[PDB]
């Protein structure tokens, strides 16, 4: 399921017109969420 | 990782931070198990 419209994105969303999406009935592959560039922040609270 | 800090190489220990206001269900809690073994053996310990 598309993560890559939502991440290479020409034009993005102002602070308080923050941008939206809902992702259902799809396969997830949070691997491909690595080359978005040397260096970059990688928090996530609650799950491993 | 060589011994460094980065992506896919995460420090595997971690805080708490208590403090006395968070909720009923956040502060610490003190635990003690008290294991036995009641098998044949000359007794060394039993009660009054």
């Amino acid at each position: 399921c598309p993560f890559d419209e939502v991440f290479n994105a020409t034009r993005f969303a102002s602070v308080y017109a923050w941008n939206r999406k809902r992702i259902s009935n799809c396969v997830a592959d949070y691997s491909v969420l690595y080359n978005l560039a040397p260096f970059f922040t990688f928090k996530c609270y609650g799950v491993s | 990782c060589n011994g460094v800090a980065g992506f896919n190489c995460y420090f595997p220990l971690r805080s708490y931070s208590f403090r006395p206001t968070y909720g009923v269900g956040h502060q610490p809690y003190r635990v003690v198990v008290l294991s036995f073994e009641l098998l044949h053996a000359p007794a060394t310990v039993c009660g009054p």
